[PDB]
RNA sequence: CUCUUGGAUCAGGACAUCCCAAUGGUGUAGAAGCUAUUAAUGGUUCGUUUGUUCAACGAUUAAAGUCCUACGUGAUCUG
């Protein structure tokens, strides 16, 4: 069972009425247009009809890199390499102009933000534009790719070593000295896993929130 | 002691009677909201037509939030959403007593508790049958779309495409500084500067020998009324008495604010086309759509855009 | 956002901006209202001891959802008259050129890719 | 910067009687049904709240003898006798805590 | 019948009556002719105000 | 601005405030009963409530192992939640705490006091406040509108 | 024969107007300009010293105005 990160609600003082509305919006278009389930580190391919030209369509094909947003403002961002030149594009699913999205390679990685690829080599972030989809088992749990990409030369765009990144698809070994993760792990903040009121627990709404989407269909 | 104490509904209510008397007030609100119902057989007040120049009266409502939205070209708008609950007119003045050339209507909105109010609103509210309101305004109302009071009022008052005006308190923030209520520079950080970062300069010229009214100076910022104008409304919802304006309102969410049509020069009477005395369900001449909409708007469920 | 001083790359054929020089090459005004540039902006480039003018095509700022965002600052050399001065270019460059307010289309027809 | 002249009595006086300054009345002043002292009504009971906070440290001083020592924390539920009272058969196998003294009538 | 008052001479047009908001720029001048057209009884009153003893009685 | 802010500022800084709270909780869990400053106690019982609901999780549970060992110091008393605490707040959803104000610190500070305890414990019992009987004269006419209205429809 | 000013911050005000606005004359064909009348509305940029006795240079702008307010302003800061 994938419940979509989108439909589980933020905590705050919001009225549920405003969810019930929203709701309602995003799956009339879910039923126009269907949105396949995937993960951050799965590769896909999305078709959009381009503005600015009359009629003509566009297609991009990258890693997902990060899932974020709630309701009807939902996006992910997806990443390539051409020419030697990166790119991301940062896409809504609910925007009206999205004609198709395939999920080339499903798949998940260790981590649920890759924002580090940047930072690593580029093979690590190339992916093939004409591939072609691979096979899929119903009978079988998502796989888990467990790769540890390698880095460039220290100054980077963020800190990763540090603990509150909590990064464990790098390989640190090589790129950095015992001593430098010591000098890392006086930021760590230990007790904040601990504290039970920091921890916001949703199995009930996701049960609920299961059933009257399958009620629906 | 022969003195004075004070008191609370909770003091004396036993376990039973506790219990007991929270059920008989919910009781009685709902018998008050549905005996006001149906106001056109309730010997209501004549209806002129519409004439140049005229006003019309408006609502109250409840700020629950923002979402996106999309037009038949891609653009897409944030929009805010505003909730009519409970909206009633409760008392008129003619134009004489008002003071002002045009009349007044008083509304209100948003049902509340009836416990922790003074006597003196409860005996107002009990004189016209309702339960009392959170908050009341007032409204310009020409003679012709005066409407009698406890009539109650739905969000169908407002249709798609006309633009409206809507204002409210803002967010409280406190005593500030000169650097963020003003948005003064400041001074630098380095290079030898004195506990001197954030302050203001000078106030004035030394010649005046004091210091002008009006001079900006920290103080307590936020929690002010403001009006924002020309919101167009994209959308209603009958069902649920939803209005979709454009762009942000001032507040915080769950917060009351006050519609009506806009004053600015261009949109001067616009009107006509709209209900002219306000919107009647009890007539019940044909039932409404669940959801109205603008033809810019690009609905859901729609087939996907292509810019050919 | 490219401002006074900053350090851009010169995505061209061009022979001024493909030799190798010591020195890369730096932004010296910007033909704007405010100082920021973005796409579709021209600016006053410092090359080789020289003065050329240049316009911006990607750069590494987020700007609204679905346009793409580069790893790199990239710019193209442009004559004082406005035409080219190189003749080609391979890396991929935006479609929002096209209707955005300005004169593009001498740049577009040199350009093989748009993404 | 140092005062330019000395405050009247007059100036003074104004300052620091203003009704803002002096001590407000209370109105939330009750007594107490079982001891007949005074409370407040949000509040509980003093001298009540005493005599069961003596009893508490009565039988805590009790409980300490009994476990001898540190982290001997039992693992099953505790229970309190008075002379004069036995264990009842829903009272097998808890900690039993021994009063000289008899039941007090609020102890229920 | 205070609007119905008379100026001998160039007097509606010549004569200026000041005052201040107390703001910076807030000092406004404005003739005879335009105060009279605004409040009809501001004339009269206002020459009755200067000819009384200035202390406290006069209000 | 503290808008939204669910915490309150304790010792000196974020981690002593844990701390002090773990040290509250520990002597709630080994006495039931305990006195500390309004504030103080007041900031502990959201964390007295949701150790009871590890607890009903049970011994075997890894997870429900490592919070109770993080958030009780002393080693004697993990048994004790999970085998006599848990045990008795099996029916109820929550509400295993109850908490009252205390008449003011007679030490030259004058802080306002609190106890808190666990609901079901063998101590004498508080001197709780009592709602009015409904022989009082406001009771029965209230009474008395009740029984009209329910037998008359 | 000799011997207090800068900058930062925040600005109050004058019109003898630099830009924006309404007009007259022309050795005003159009486009540019030169001159005069009326008006204080808001605005009036960013870097740099090889030579220059209270100067100059680079890139721009619709414009980069002239002045008064004990250097306007050091119990707000600083060379
Ligand atoms: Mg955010
Ligand atoms: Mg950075
Ligand atoms: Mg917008
Ligand atoms: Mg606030
Ligand atoms: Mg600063
Ligand atoms: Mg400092
Ligand atoms: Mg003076
Ligand atoms: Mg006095
Ligand atoms: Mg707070
Ligand atoms: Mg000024
Ligand atoms: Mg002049
Ligand atoms: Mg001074
Ligand atoms: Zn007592």
């Amino acid at each position: 069972r994938f419940l979509s990160p989108e439909f589980i609600p933020p905590r705050g003082r919001t009225n549920p009425l405003k969810f019930k509305i929203e709701r309602k919006d995003m799956l009339d278009r879910r039923k126009v247009l269907p949105i396949p389930e995937f993960y951050v580190g799965s590769i896909l391919r999305v078709t959009t009809a381009d503005p600015y030209a009359s009629g003509k369509t566009s297609q991009f094909l990258g890693i997902c890199i990060k899932r974020s947003g709630n309701g009807l403002g939902a996006t992910f961002t997806l990443r390539n390499t051409i020419e030697g030149q990166g790119v991301e594009i940062c896409f809504e699913l609910y925007n009206p102009r999205i004609q198709e999205i395939q999920v080339v390679k499903l798949e998940k990685r260790l981590d649920d933000n890759l924002l580090y690829l940047r930072d690593a080599l580029p093979e690590y972030s190339t992916f093939d534009v004409n591939m072609k989809p691979v096979p899929q088992e119903a009978c079988q749990e998502v796989p888990v790719n467990k790769l540890k990409v390698k880095m460039k030369p220290k100054p980077w765009s963020k800190r990763w070593e540090r603990p509150n990144f909590n990064i464990k698809g790098i390989r640190f070994d090589l790129a950095l000295t015992e001593e430098q993760m010591k000098e890392a792990q006086k930021w760590n903040k230990p007790w904040i896993e601990f504290d039970m009121m920091r921890e916001y627990d949703t199995s009930k709404i996701e049960a609920a929130l299961w059933e009257e989407i399958e009620a629906s269909k | 002691l022969h003195s004075k104490s004070s008191t609370w509904w909770d003091e004396h209510l036993s376990e039973e009677n506790l219990s007991f008397v929270k059920q008989l007030v919910s009781d009685e609100n709902k018998t008050q909201l549905t005996s006001k119902l149906n106001p056109l057989k309730d010997e209501p007040w004549p209806l002129h037509p519409w004439e140049p120049g005229s006003f019309r009266v408006g609502l109250i409502a409840l700020k629950l939030g923002m979402m996106p939205l999309w037009t038949k070209d891609g653009q897409k708008h944030a929009v805010t959403l505003l909730q009519v609950q409970d909206c009633h007119v409760l008392k008129y003045t003619p134009k004489e007593d008002h003071n002002g050339k045009i009349a007044a209507l008083t509304v209100g909105g948003k049902t509340v508790s009836r416990f922790y109010k003074p006597d003196s609103r409860l005996e107002f509210y009990r004189d016209l049958g309702l339960p009392p309101k959170q908050i009341h305004k007032i409204f310009h109302v020409t003679d012709n779309a005066v409407i009698k009071p406890g009539t109650p009022l739905y969000a169908a008052h407002f249709r798609p495409g006309q633009y409206v005006d809507v204002t409210a308190k803002t967010i409280g923030k406190g005593f500030q500084g000169v650097m963020k209520r003003w948005g003064f520079k400041g001074q630098p950080a380095s290079h030898g500067q004195t506990k001197t970062h954030r302050r203001p300069g000078a106030i004035s010229t030394g010649d005046i020998a004091r210091v002008w009214p009006g001079t900006k100076m920290p103080g307590r910022m936020g929690n002010q009324n403001r009006t924002v104008y020309g919101l167009k409304v994209w959308r209603v919802n009958t069902k649920h008495n939803i209005i979709y304006v454009n762009g942000s309102v001032p507040g915080h969410k769950n917060c009351l604010v006050k519609i009506k049509d806009s004053t600015l020069p261009a949109y001067k009477d616009s009107c006509k086309n709209l209900p002219f005395p306000t919107y009647f369900p009890d007539g019940d001449e044909e039932e409404l759509p669940e959801d109205l909409f603008d033809e810019s708007v690009w609905q859901p469920s729609e087939p996907s855009i292509t810019f050919a | 956002a490219v401002q006074k001083m900053t350090r851009v790359r010169v995505v061209d054929n061009s022979a001024l901006g493909s030799t190798p020089y010591h020195r890369p090459p730096r932004c010296i005004h910007v033909y704007n209202k405010s100082g920021v540039g973005k796409v579709g902006d021209q600016i006053l480039l410092a090359i080789r001891g020289q003065k050329k003018k240049a316009l911006i095509v990607g750069h590494r700022m987020p700007g609204s959802r679905m346009t793409p965002k580069f790893d790199s600052n990239n710019v193209v050399l442009i004559e004082d008259n406005g035409n080219p001065v190189g003749t080609r270019i391979k890396i991929p460059i935006p479609t929002s050129l096209r209707r955005r307010e300005g004169e593009y289309s001498k740049v577009l027809a040199i350009a093989q890719n748009f993404v | 910067a140092a005062p330019k002249n000395r405050r009247t009595i007059e100036v003074n006086r104004c300052r620091r009687r203003n009704p803002q300054k002096l001590i407000k009345i209370k109105n939330n002043i009750d007594i107490c049904p079982e001891c007949g002292h005074l409370k407040q009504k949000h509040v509980l009971c003093g001298y009540c709240y005493e005599k069961v906070r003596q009893e508490t440290t009565k039988i805590r001083q009790q409980i300490g003898a009994q476990e001898g020592g540190p982290f001997r924390a039992p693992s099953v539920e505790t229970m309190v006798l008075y002379t004069g009272e036995k264990p009842s058969e829903k009272d097998q196998g808890k900690r039993i805590v021994e009063r000289n003294i008899k039941r007090p009538s609020w102890f229920t | 019948n205070t609007r119905h008052i008379a100026f001998s001479g160039n007097k509606w047009e010549q004569k200026v009556y000041s005052s201040h908001t107390g703001y910076p720029g807030g000092f406004r001048q404005v003739t005879a002719a335009q105060l009279h057209r605004k409040d009809p009884v501001a004339i009269v009153k206002l020459a009755i105000y200067g000819m009384l003893p200035k202390n406290l009685h006069r209000r | 601005i503290s808008h939204g802010r669910v915490y309150r500022r304790l010792g000196l800084g974020p981690e002593s405030r844990i701390h002090l709270l773990r040290n509250l909780l520990t002597g709630l869990v080994r006495h039931e009963r305990i006195e500390a400053t309004w504030a103080r106690a007041d900031e502990m019982r959201g964390y007295a409530e949701k150790l009871i609901d590890y607890g009903k999780l049970g011994d075997t549970n890894e997870r429900a192992m490592r919070m109770a060992d993080f958030w009780l110091t002393e080693k004697d008393l993990i048994p004790k939640l999970f085998k006599v605490l848990a045990p008795r707040f099996q029916g109820q959803n929550g509400n295993y705490t109850r908490m009252l104000q205390i008449p003011n610190r007679k030490e030259q500070d004058r802080a306002k006091m609190a106890v808190i305890e666990y609901k079901g414990n063998y101590l004498p019992p508080l001197p709780l406040p009592h709602r009015d009987s409904n022989l009082t004269l406001l009771n029965q006419l209230l009474l008395g509108l009740q029984q009209d209205l329910h037998h008359n429809q």
